């Protein structure tokens, strides 16, 4: 079934509506920090691999609102509430890697 | 003749029951959950004309926080007061509540601290839009009652939310998208498959099957009449446990709308006033 | 040197003192630890604080104890907790700048500063349970333990109350502080005047849960009589909801007493005051976690005071006797006379299977479900005393006076908050240990209903009334039951002679059945057993001469639990099959069993 | 002492259904299949709070149809002695 390759294209440009999605997924829940699982999940209950890949990817583009903190314990997540979504809108749609990855 | 009740829909994010905190009070809220317990519609004042024979009666405001009581201030007058009463029936807004204690998300219980429910309120249009025992997403108009206070969050926008563009289930699975196409490409497991249900069971393999297909289709819809039920119901008879189905349905166990009825002595608590019954099963097996 | 006025507490003066322990430490622990890392752990965790800025410092306690300075800070510490904890968290805020001063440019920059970060110290102290404490302490640093019982939702709290006013209006507030609320009578914008009711927002009023737990203490080493006593902690603030129910967990805190107002209606509080758990620190924590256990975690509490080694060796020792198998049985009932085949069979259910949650699920734990039938006054109830005294968590219950609830989920008003409350029935408690059944033949029909429940799920799932889950109750079961005879007489079928639902029946593990052949020659040695005690009148030489341990049977108890895990291998396969083949030759379950 | 006219005829007809709150408050003409209809008694609403601490007898109260709310705080008090009907002296009704 290449519906499979399809599918395979398509996710390639979720991405960048997993970008928006959480950019503001944040915004629409007047938090801005958060438990990285919860926000995830419900992202996730939009559209886990998928997710976490984009956790990771998001992660890569703007490592200034997200860091990730391995403790004992375990990796805690770190998010800077205060960031402006918007310059993070047009980053987020520039670098994709430039969509170049 | 001027009632107006606006509902946001289309939130950005979903928050989870224990996830609930003061600080987002009084703010609207997201919250999807299982319900529980609806309660009857009963009217409400929103705005109530009630005051005195002296001077003039029937003020109409408030009593909001559940009283119900009274007239506020400026009473009489001129019997300047204090007083109390009396009120218009004649003249208030009625709505709604039916009212709703609904609980977390079954799966989404951490170990083990175990399911809470709260309560909300069904005001307005959104009254009735609910069913029992079903996921269903709000928004939140959260906020507090007293008790001291309680909080206890509200809803404006009663979503059951909780099929398909099975694309929309690719792009929605899109990760392993790619994976297990090679299952669609790939052949015989329907043996594999078979080769799979239930593998505690040495042979028990026509059950194993049957389970199987059980989870599987078969369509809704005639309409002349009967939609047609895709369902199959299986019954399965055997000498007694040792497995039983003391197996098989245990094993059973492991599924979505799974309702697992030890016994049939309950009494029918399924479906009580959640078909414990049956509702929660919907498409699943009791 | 300025002080506090009662505490002794010099102001600042602590706060030099504390800055060099803090500035400086390294290991001075492993002098008491005898040593046999080099570096300041506290300036490091700190940076990492900084970086991660989470703040929530919970210190140790004691570092402190030992190191010069501060160890009479430690003192004071203890003694008066909330001005001292306040001084710290000061002291640390002021150090955390001067450490950024140093970095010049730090984290973008001084907002981070103003932020606040307090100290949530821990092992603090060893304390005697609760029940023990005097008046004498009412406000210090205390150590508990034990699962948790209930937890109410939060409970909002305004420190800041929420008012307006009729006119103009203006919105203005009051915080809360001391826990009454003064609202001015008028006004704010106008002002004026005007005596305009100034109305209060309850929607508008600031809210802290400080949730609060009902909480079962084991401060173990019970010196009995005492029964456990419960607690209730009001926590506050992040703690809240970091707690599971039913987890076993080490938290300080501040023990409290309040007064309560008796009518509800007039002004009079209750004198006699009422006390309660501030909660401090658990053992934010909960998303430290195991950053806590960083530091190594207190070389695991220097093995959590495992046997004398000595008395180990007498373990391992007694082990090597081959008796002990039977030696055990005999030290089981000193009282009882015989039959031991029983106390074999018990002593199993003491030792009984293992847990296995497979990958998920698996779970068949060890759980053994034994029951007991025939003659009566056989002792049969002295038996379940003797186990209840020694099962920890066990509990001894009689039919009838029972029926399928109060096992679990009273969800009884609380009344004392007069609030509604789960209540554990008696099952949820039971789980862990073994439960004691008496006239278990006699049980409500609706009554075991639960059983079947449990026996097969090994857990209990609860839809009913407000919240509906499947708690787990894993505890094995001692079943007493009255054959009709009550001589369950000879031939008749005895699986009819017993009553019961075959099924049901065919479910508990062990399946005792007593007895009597007048063995004369019985009679008599039982009575000579029995005639004994007698002498001594004041108890002495019971079961005199035979060997039998006393304690250390419940020490080696605990042991053999924690520290083994049997596996059959293939040895047993063939021949355990060969039993069960010509046992159908019977079910499946007894295989299992 | 009294004659309540009945009028007559009045399309519309709103059928039941068919009904807004717009059509709450203004006379409606509809027909339909009686269902359950209750027993019968006396009209004369009225309720009342014998308390406990506060004495009585709060006098009555005209509620409500229906709610019989709250009755919030009065005669005292208005607590902790709190508010019990009592059955002498509460009008009732039963009518249709």
């Amino acid at each position: 079934s290449q519906r499979q390759k399809r599918y395979q294209q398509f996710l390639a440009m979720k991405m960048t509506q997993v970008f928006d999605i959480l950019f503001s997924l944040t915004r629409g829940q007047p938090y801005t920090e958060t438990y990285l699982s919860s926000l995830i999940v419900d992202s996730l209950q939009d559209s886990t691999k998928e997710a976490s890949e984009i956790l990771a990817g998001l992660q890569g583009i703007l490592p200034m609102d997200i860091s990730v903190h391995q403790v004992d314990g375990g990796l805690k997540v770190y998010r800077w509430n205060s960031l402006d979504k918007n310059r993070f809108s047009k980053l987020l749609q520039i670098h994709k890697s430039k969509q170049q990855d | 003749e001027r009632v107006f009740q606006i509902s946001f829909f289309n939130l950005p994010t979903v928050h989870r029951i224990r996830d609930i905190r003061s600080e987002k009070i009084g703010s609207l809220l997201s919250i999807s959950g299982t319900v529980t317990r609806t309660s009857e519609v009963r009217p409400e004042l929103y705005k109530a004309s009630f005051t005195c024979d002296m001077c003039r009666a029937i003020v109409d405001n408030v009593e909001q926080s559940f009283k119900y009581t009274e007239p506020t201030f400026c009473p009489n007058p001129s019997c300047e007061n204090r007083a109390f009463w009396t009120l218009n029936v004649t003249r208030s807004r009625f709505l709604d509540w039916q009212k709703v204690r609904i609980q977390e998300n079954a799966n989404e219980i951490p170990t083990g601290s175990m399911p809470r429910t709260l309560d909300v309120i069904l005001r307005g249009d959104s009254v009735e839009r609910a069913k029992p025992g079903d996921r269903c997403k709000f928004t939140g108009v959260e906020i507090v009652v007293p008790d001291t206070y309680k909080i206890s969050f509200l809803a404006c926008h009663v979503i059951s939310i909780g099929r398909d563009q099975e694309v929309f289930l690719n792009s929605l699975s899109s990760d392993e998208i790619n994976e297990l196409k090679e299952m669609v490409k790939d052949e015989h497991i329907y043996d594999k498959l078979v080769r799979s249900i239930a593998p505690a069971v040495f042979g028990h393999e026509a059950v194993k099957k049957g389970i199987l297909l059980q989870m599987l289709g078969g369509v809704h819809k005639t309409v002349e009449g009967i939609k047609l039920r895709g369902d199959i119901n299986i019954c399965v008879v055997g000498d007694p446990s040792t497995s039983k189905s003391q197996f098989l349905k245990y094993v059973v166990g492991f599924a979505p709308r799974s309702v697992y009825t030890s016994g049939k002595a309950s009494s029918a608590a399924g479906l009580t006033a959640e078909a414990g019954a049956l509702m929660l099963a919907d498409n699943g097996i009791c | 040197l300025r002080i506090i006025w009662g505490t002794n507490v010099s102001i600042q003066e602590c706060t030099t003192n504390f800055r060099n322990f803090l500035m400086s430490f390294k290991y001075k622990f492993r002098k008491i630890l005898d040593e046999r890392d080099e570096e300041l752990y506290y300036i490091k965790q700190l940076n990492e604080m900084r970086e991660l800025g989470t703040s929530n410092l919970n210190l140790d306690a004691r570092n402190l104890l030992a190191y010069k300075q501060t160890e009479d800070l430690y003192h004071q510490l203890l003694n008066y907790p909330q001005e001292v904890i306040s001084i710290m968290d000061q002291t640390i805020k002021d150090c955390m700048v001067s450490l950024i001063v140093d970095n010049n440019l730090d984290y973008d920059l001084d907002e981070i500063e103003t932020k606040f970060y307090k100290v949530r110290p821990y092992n603090v102290g060893s304390c005697k349970g609760m029940r023990e404490l005097n008046p004498n302490d009412i406000d210090k640093l205390i150590n508990l333990k034990g699962l948790v019982l209930r937890s109410t939702p939060v409970i909002p709290d305004m420190k800041v109350a929420f008012f307006k006013c009729n006119v103009c209006d203006h919105t203005m507030a009051v915080e809360i502080d001391r826990g009454v609320i003064q609202e001015p009578a008028r006004c704010e914008r106008i002002d004026c005047n005007e005596p305009n009711s100034m109305s209060l927002i309850h929607n508008r009023c600031s809210f802290a849960d400080k949730q609060v737990i009902k909480l079962q203490e084991t401060p173990d080493f019970v010196p009995d009589g005492q029964t456990p006593h419960s607690i209730s902690l009001c926590v506050y603030d992040e703690l809240v909801d970091s707690c599971r129910a039913g987890d076993r967990i080490e938290v300080t805190g501040t023990f409290r007493s309040i007064p309560i107002r008796a009518n509800s209606r007039q002004r009079v509080l209750k004198s006699l005051y009422k006390t309660y758990v501030d909660v401090v620190h658990v053992k934010t924590s909960t998303i430290e976690q195991e950053l806590m256990q960083n530091k190594v975690d207190h070389n695991e509490v220097e093995e959590v005071r495992q046997i004398t080694d000595q008395d180990l060796a007498k373990i391992r020792e007694v082990a090597a006797r081959e008796d002990l198998y039977s030696l055990l049985a005999r030290s089981i009932a000193p009282s009882i006379y015989e039959l031991e085949d029983v106390k074999k069979g018990i002593l199993l259910q003491l030792f009984g299977g293992t847990n296995k949650t497979f990958t998920k699920g698996g779970r068949y734990r060890g759980d053994i479900n034994i029951l007991l039938c025939g003659d009566p006054s056989t002792s049969k109830s002295q038996i379940l005393q003797y186990v209840h005294k020694i099962t920890p968590r066990g509990v001894y219950t009689s039919g009838k006076g029972s029926s399928a609830v109060g096992l679990t989920a009273y969800i009884t008003r609380d009344v004392d908050t007069k609030q509604l409350v789960l209540e554990s029935g008696a099952l949820v408690l039971s789980d862990g240990g073994v439960c004691c059944i008496d006239e278990f033949d006699k049980m409500s029909d609706s009554t075991r209903s639960v059983l079947h429940e449990v026996m097969e799920q090994q857990t209990i799932s609860i839809a009913k009334a407000g919240i509906i889950t499947t708690l787990n109750a894993r505890s094995s079961i001692l079943a007493s039951a009255n054959p009709i005879g009550s001589r369950y007489n000879p031939n008749l079928p005895v699986t009819e002679n017993i009553d019961l639902p075959p099924p049901l029946l065919s479910r508990f593990d062990l399946v005792y059945l007593v007895l009597d052949k007048v063995d004369e020659k019985n009679d008599r040695e039982l009575a000579k057993h029995l005639t004994n005690l007698y002498l001594e009148d004041k108890p002495e030489h019971i079961s005199q001469d035979d060997v039998l341990p006393v304690e250390f049977l419940t020490m080696y108890i605990s042991y053999a639990k924690e520290h083994i895990h049997p596996i059959i291998t293939e040895a047993a396969k063939t021949e355990l099959v060969r039993a069960y083949v010509g046992m159908r030759k019977a079910t499946t379950r007894q295989l299992e069993s | 002492s009294e004659i309540h006219v009945r009028i007559s005829d009045f399309p519309t007809i709103y059928s039941l259904r068919e009904l807004r709150e717009s059509n709450l408050s203004s006379l409606v003409r509809v027909t339909g299949v009686v269902t359950r209809r209750t027993g019968v008694f006396p009209q004369l609403k009225y309720v009342k709070f014998n308390c406990l601490k506060c004495g009585s007898i709060l006098g009555p109260f005209f509620q409500d149809s229906n709610e019989e709310i709250r009755i919030s705080f009065c005669t005292n008090c208005k607590s902790k002695g709190p508010f019990r009907v009592n059955g002498e002296k509460t009008v009732y009704r039963n009518y249709q």
